RNA sequence: GGGUGAUUAGCUCAGCUGGGAGAGCACCUCCCUUACAAGGAGGGGGUCGGCGGUUCGAUCCCGUCAUCACCCACCA
RNA sequence: GCCUGGCGGCCGUAGCGCGGUGGUCCCACCUGACCCCAUGCCGAACUCAGAAGUGAAACGCCGUAGCGCCGAUGGUAGUGUGGGGUCUCCCCAUGCGAGAGUAGGGAACUGCCAGGCA
RNA sequence: CCUCCUAAAGAGUAACGGAGGAGCACGAAGGUUGGCUAAUCCUGGUCGGACAUCAGGAGGUUAGUGCAAUGGCAUAAGCCAGCUUGACUGCGAGCGUGACGGCGCGAGCAGGUGCGAAAGCAGGUCAUAGUGAUCCGGUGGUUCUGAAUGGAAGGGCCAUC
RNA sequence: AGUCCGGAUUGGAGUCUGCAACUCGACUCCAUGAAGUCGGAAUCGCUAGUAAUCGUGGAUCAGAAUGCCACGGUGAAUACG
């Protein structure tokens, strides 16, 4: 009776750095904010965090308790 | 039914209600909300549940 | 008869005993009893082998167990088809990496300690060995 | 304003030559008096807690402000957040008119008076301590009692040692057995 | 304590404005010593400073730090900011409530001419 | 409201207090058998 | 092995959809009786088998352990 | 060139603790509280007009290794590909190389502006 | 239907594998502005008690997050008060995830509101469950149709049961 | 009204008795003021100066009575059966 479990929700990055992505595109899918919100994205409800503008996408590592920030370049 | 769903309607002179729940041993006064209504496409007081 | 006060779980994956061991120092007493094969003691072994120390040096001296089993295994029980849940336990075993250190002993000469250890070699599945206190 | 000046020269000059510090904020001043009654017995009557916030509004001037309750217990059968004390902040001239009030008319109506005692200090430098009638205050007729409804006092101050607090409070009355 | 609770008052528009990124107008109160600042949109260099430590306004003025000094102030940072060609910015309340000196000084600049 | 207190010791003394009436007391500070009760 | 119900004063039962333990017989102290039982008045007695826990809080809600009762254990 | 106040970059080699110093100016405590504002009671906070006292606390700087923190080299564990053995595990050839631990490093660094000082 | 592990560090991955929850709630528990920071222990304090309400210290998230678990939260997503209805409509560049039906995230436009002085925020709740296809019929509205024509009954469309 | 009712229990200070007052007393005073607001089921006496109430005297004894023996003051109700 104890084996039981849900589908699964197919989290994580969907787009990685260095990858020209187009404007409204998902990266991540997460649950809390594992990864945080930056330059050029916004948090989702579901902390889905979503794009702004074209360009690239880049991974940075700020803040003082050492978080982790996606960004979007230009070039 | 414990909670029970109920509508919001329109006190212009439009045909119009929103709906929602509400329930009954927490409330026992009617809803009043000021909503948006397309008709004259202002927003109105809404009440009269049902 | 060692054993768990309390646990987190009821019960445990079967895992595997891959690598080597941790605790390879002579750290507390002066004489130490070493691994040397690879598997797996149950409460039994570590109790019968701790009563056959306790009888060679008779009362006198201190013995130390590093070893705790913390892991149980499950037993289905006689004519149960397979399937239908995962068993229940009916003993807890200890994961045995080689060159681990069992059994430790102090206050003794050493050939008591030496005597006594092959005394509670032949309780264990394993081979295993004598140390002395090193740095 | 009276036992405010009385400080402002007499205590501020005998602390400073009994400890000799550097400084003179250095002093203990009394920083705040917080008052107490816990009304817990008001679990059914509603209005008990009114008429003693009303007799805590007698003996101080300022009205009083109620205690939510922080977490249920059952071993007090209580709710969390449920109407269960009364208390009253006491900072400045309030604060020293009430001290006044209290150390000249106050302590010898006590029932059956002796000295109050020694280790009731915190340890860093406070004072507490509890009542057991009421009409110890003035404001309170004698025709209208209700209850034995006691209060406690706390004197908070800036006193670094309780030690420091003692001799602090060796300047007032302080009955000290 | 005191200032560290400001700065965490303050934090909230002091990232938020950061993640815009747009020109800010920052103030310090203390009740000598208003002081302004307009600093470019990433953080790391001012642009226009008035205070009333600086002898321009402290020698022309009744008392070190009240909202007739503040008023002055920040009639002085909207012409050094008119002057080098910013007027659309906006606004830091560095942690401070917007009633007293803040709101004479921002009020002030309104009609002095800066435009938010 | 400012009231003036007064006890059998002679203390005249003027206080504020919420009584609202003028006050009649006998032990002050000042000549209270603390001292000989100890004693 | 497996599904169902039960452990409560000395004895026998209701109290389990969550916040005060009731009923009957028995026990004890008086009363009328030469003396008991029956009859009349008045009291206390549990820590709800036990281990852990959730929750502010468990006889009640949850997971095991000891005991009891019941039903199944077919095709062969 | 020094110090202080603010805004930042970096996020503990930057933080704790312990001892020392600072008040012309800057900072804080502070004085008073009718009105601005404010306390589910109180000028504790928030706010206001100020400047009598003060570096006590707090803040900044200096010194110090009792902890936090960074942390190599080498070796060990593991692992990709190929081969093998006494195949619950392990080895050989080759590529990749940890974590912990050891000697160590260490009381931060850099920029913009304004005021007081030389 | 949701959560963790089994899942071998992209996604996914079975079993009568190991462990738990949901078929609800809210007119504030939602939006905004301003603001605050908890558990536990020690000390002192009338009834007051191991533990109610007061004050201080250590501590510093062990507490809280409507609920099961996991992730997250100090710029708080935890807590208080005022003002309030954005739990508004019509759209949607684009994305994700499913064979499909579908489900979910969404900057931004037009109208029109609330909060803030403003920059700005708000298309429900910190998120992940809290659900039911179609057909058949109920109710309200209607620049639609109306079996010769004008109406009506019915049918459609929009909203909903 | 637990009241100026009620007097226990207790602290102190006494007196007199007697070798002797701790196991033990009798009384005065100062101060204290519990329960008790008419009594569950049951139960006792009493036909005239008694029922009830209020004093006193003796015997025991060196010292005590709310006990026993005796006396006096006031002084009822009901008996159809
Ligand atoms: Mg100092
Ligand atoms: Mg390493
Ligand atoms: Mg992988
Ligand atoms: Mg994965
Ligand atoms: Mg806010
Ligand atoms: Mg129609
Ligand atoms: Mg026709
Ligand atoms: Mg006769
Ligand atoms: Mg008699
Ligand atoms: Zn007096």
């Amino acid at each position: 009776r104890n084996g039981r479990d849900s589908e699964a929700k197919r989290l994580g990055v969907k787009r990685f750095g260095g990858e020209s992505v187009l404007a409204g595109s998902i990266i991540v899918r997460q649950r809390g904010t594992k990864f945080h919100a930056g330059a050029n994205v916004g948090c989702g409800r579901d902390h889905t965090l979503f794009a702004k503008a074209d360009g690239k996408v880049k991974f940075e590592v700020k803040g003082p308790k050492n978080r982790k920030f996606i960004s979007i370049e230009a070039e | 039914g414990i909670r029970e769903k109920i509508k919001l309607v329109s006190s212009a002179g439009t045909g119009h209600f929103y709906t929602t729940t509400k329930n009954k041993r927490t409330k026992p006064e009617k809803l009043e909300l000021k909503k948006f209504d397309p008709v004259v496409r202002q927003h109105v007081i809404y009440k009269e549940a049902k | 008869m060692l054993q768990p006060k309390r646990t987190k779980f009821r019960k445990m994956h079967k895992g595997r005993n891959r690598g080597l061991a941790q605790g390879t120092d002579v750290s507390f007493g002066s004489f130490g009893l070493k691994a040397v094969g690879r598997g797996r003691l149950t409460a039994r072994q570590i109790e019968a082998a701790r009563r056959a120390m306790t009888r060679a040096v008779k009362r006198q001296g201190k013995i130390w167990i590093r070893v705790f089993p913390d892991k149980p295994i499950t037993e289905k029980p006689l004519a149960v088809r397979m399937g239908k849940g995962k068993g229940n336990v009916e003993y807890w075993v200890a994961l045995i990496q080689p060159g681990k250190v069992l059994y430790e002993m102090d206050g003794v000469p050493e050939e008591l300690a030496r005597e006594a250890f092959k005394l509670a070699a032949a309780k264990l599945p394993i081979k295993t060995t004598f140390v002395t206190k090193t740095v | 304003a009276k036992l405010h000046d009385y400080y402002k020269d007499e205590v501020v000059k005998k602390l400073m030559t009994e400890f000799n510090y550097n400084s003179v904020m250095q002093v203990p001043r009394v920083e705040k008096i917080t008052l107490n009654m816990g009304v817990g017995e008001a679990i059914a009557d509603k209005k008990l807690l009114d008429n003693a916030a009303a007799d805590l509004a007698a003996i101080s001037g300022q009205k009083p402000l109620i205690t939510k309750a922080r977490k249920s217990v059952a071993g007090f059968k209580i709710r969390q957040g449920y109407p269960i004390g009364c208390k009253v902040t006491l900072r400045g001239e309030r604060m020293w008119e009430f001290f006044e009030r209290l150390i000249t008319i106050a302590v010898p109506r006590i029932r059956d008076f002796r000295g109050l005692s020694a280790k009731s200090f915190d340890g860093r430098g406070n004072y507490s301590m509890g009542v057991r009638e009421q009409i110890i205050f003035p404001e309170i007729d004698y025709d209208k009692v209700d209850r034995v409804r006691g209060l406690d006092i706390t004197i908070t101050t800036t006193a670094k040692s309780d030690e420091e607090g003692r001799a602090l409070l060796a300047a007032f009355d302080f009955p000290f057995r | 304590d005191k200032k560290s609770a400001r700065i965490r008052r303050a934090t909230r528009a002091r990232r938020k404005l950061q993640e815009l990124g747009a020109t800010r107008l920052v103030v310090h109160r203390t009740p000598r010593h208003i002081y302004a600042q307009v600093i470019a949109p990433n953080g790391s260099e001012v642009l226009v400073a008035a205070s009333t430590v600086e002898k321009a306004i402290a020698e022309q003025l009744k008392y070190t730090g009240n909202k007739d000094a503040a008023a002055a102030v920040g009639k002085a940072v909207a012409e050094r900011a008119l002057e080098k060609g910013i007027k659309d910015v906006s606004f830091d309340r560095s942690g401070f409530q917007y009633h007293g000196r803040v709101q004479a000084l921002a009020d002030a600049a309104r009609e002095a001419g800066l435009q938010f | 409201e400012e009231i003036t207190a007064s006890c059998s010791c002679g203390n005249v003394m003027k206080i504020r207090s919420t009584v609202g009436h003028d006050l009649n007391l006998d032990v002050c500070s000042k000549c209270h058998p603390f001292f000989t009760g100890k004693q």
